[PDB]
C-alpha cells in the first residue's frame, strides 16, 4: 500500500 | 514466470444515507489476499489469503492505517470531482482507483500502474515511463496540473519500483506453495442433442490456476473462432477456475473436430476429441 | 453516465452429483455502476444463506462480484440466479444448467 496522502 | 501485486480502490457516495462506501482489495497474481470494506464492523485491513494471516500485529495494524488514509482521500476526492464537473449533489458517482507493480520470470522490475476512473470512464493514468500523465477530460486536466506540480509521479515510481516489488517477492516465498503453485485443467466434453442433425459440444477447463488459458476448437485442423462459444472464464470459489468451448457439429461429423487447451500447469498442450 | 448490463453465468463449484455437498455460484460481471441485486433461488424461492467476494474490477473498470452458498443437488430441485441492476427493466433469471 503507498503510505502517502494523492487527492484528484 | 511473471507475477504482479495490485490494490484496487473503489468509493461510490451516497448522497443523503451517509458517508461513501468504500471497499479495498489486494491480489497476487490472481490470488486475493486482502480486504477492506467501510461498511463493516471491524474497521480493519483483514486477511483473505491461508498466508497473509499469520503477518503480525505490526502488519496489520499499518495496513488498516494506510487503507483508511486512502478511504479519506477518496471521500474527498467525490467532492472534489463533483465540482470539477459541475455536478448535483443528489447524484451518486463513483470513484475507482488501481496501482500495482509487475515482474518479470527474473523476478525483477518489469512494470507500473497508477490509474483513476470516475463514473466507469477512464479519468488519469500514470504512462508506463512512470514519469507523466495522461489526462482525457477538460478536468483531468486540473488534476494533471496538480500532481506534476507537487511531483506526484517521483513519489509513485519510488513507491512502485522499491517497496511495492520487495514485498511482491516476499509474499511470492511466504506464500510459496498458493502464489508460486500451478493447477492443470480438469478436462471433459459433453455431447447433447440440439436436433436431428446437429449435435453441441463443449469442451470444459475446470480446477485450473492461474486465471490465465486458451480453449479452442478446430475442424480439419483449422481456426473455428468465429464459430465457437467461448464463455467468460469464471470463479470456482475455491481459488481456481473454470471454462468452457462449445461448437455446433452438424451429425457424423464429430472426428473433425479437435479441442485445444494451453496453460501453464499441463506439461504440453492438449488435444482432445470427442470418441 | 455510463451503465453497462451484467454478464451472468449460473454454476456449482465441482460438478455436480446428487447427494454429494457442493456449491451453487452466480456470477456477475463487466457491470457498472456497482449497485446489483442478487439472489440465488431453490424452486424459486430465496435462498437465505448466500454470501459474495469482495467487490473487485477488470481493467476496463467494469465491476465483478461472485455469490455462492453451499448445496447438495438432487434430481427433481431447481436453481436459478436473480438478478437486478440499472441497465436491466426488470429481475434477469438464469436457471442453472448442470451442464452449463
Amino acid at each position: 500500500l503507498f503510505g502517502y496522502p494523492v487527492y484528484v | 514466470g511473471s507475477h504482479s501485486m495490485r490494490y484496487f480502490f473503489t468509493s461510490v457516495s451516497r448522497p443523503g444515507r451517509g458517508e461513501p462506501r468504500f471497499i479495498a482489495v489486494g491480489y497476487v497474481d490472481d490470488t486475493q489476499f486482502v480486504r477492506f470494506d467501510s461498511d463493516a464492523a471491524s474497521q480493519r485491513m483483514e486477511p483473505r489469503a491461508p498466508w497473509i494471516e499469520q503477518e503480525g500485529p505490526e502488519y496489520w495494524d499499518g495496513e488498516t492505517r494506510k487503507v483508511k488514509a486512502h478511504s479519506q482521500t477518496h471521500r474527498v476526492d467525490l467532492g472534489t470531482l463533483r465540482g470539477y464537473y459541475n455536478q448535483s449533489e443528489a447524484g451518486s458517482h463513483t470513484v475507482q482507483r488501481m496501482y500495482g507493480c509487475d515482474v518479470g520470470s527474473d523476478w525483477r522490475f518489469l512494470r507500473g500502474y497508477h490509474q483513476y476512473a470516475y463514473d466507469g470512464k477512464d479519468y488519469i493514468a500514470l504512462k508506463e515511463d512512470l514519469r507523466s500523465w495522461t489526462a482525457a477530460d477538460m478536468a483531468a486536466q486540473t488534476t494533471k496540473h496538480k500532481w506534476e506540480a507537487a511531483h506526484v509521479a517521483e513519489q509513485l515510481r519510488a513507491y512502485l519500483e522499491g517497496t511495492c516489488v520487495e514485498w511482491l517477492r516476499r509474499y511470492l516465498e511466504n506464500g510459496k506453495e498458493t502464489l508460486q503453485r500451478t493447477d492443470a485443467p480438469k478436462t471433459h466434453m459433453t455431447h447433447h442433442a440440439v436436433s436431428d442433425h446437429e449435435a453441441t459440444l463443449r469442451c470444459w477447463a475446470l480446477s485450473f490456476y492461474p486465471a490465465e488459458i486458451t480453449l479452442t476448437w478446430q475442424r480439419d485442423g483449422e481456426d473455428q473462432t468465429q464459430d465457437t462459444e467461448l464463455v467468460e472464464t469464471r470463479p470456482a470459489g475455491d481459488g481456481t477456475f473454470q471454462k468452457w468451448a462449445a461448437v455446433v457439429v452438424p451429425s457424423g461429423q464429430e472426428q473433425r473436430y479437435t479441442c485445444h487447451v494451453q496453460h501453464e500447469g499441463l506439461p504440453k498442450p492438449l488435444t482432445l476429441r470427442w470418441e | 453516465m455510463i451503465q453497462r448490463t451484467p454478464k451472468i453465468q449460473v454454476y456449482s463449484r465441482h460438478p455436480a452429483e446428487n447427494g454429494k455437498s457442493n456449491f451453487l455460484n452466480c456470477y456477475v460481471s463487466g457491470f457498472h455502476p456497482s449497485d446489483i441485486e442478487v439472489d440465488l433461488l431453490k424452486n424459486g424461492e430465496r435462498i437465505e444463506k448466500v454470501e459474495h467476494s469482495d467487490l473487485s474490477f477488470s481493467k476496463d473498470w467494469s465491476f465483478y462480484l461472485l455469490y455462492y452458498t453451499e448445496f447438495t443437488p438432487t434430481e427433481k430441485d431447481e436453481y436459478a440466479c436473480r438478478v437486478n441492476h440499472v441497465t436491466l427493466s426488470q429481475p434477469k433469471i438464469v436457471k442453472w444448467d448442470r451442464d452449463m
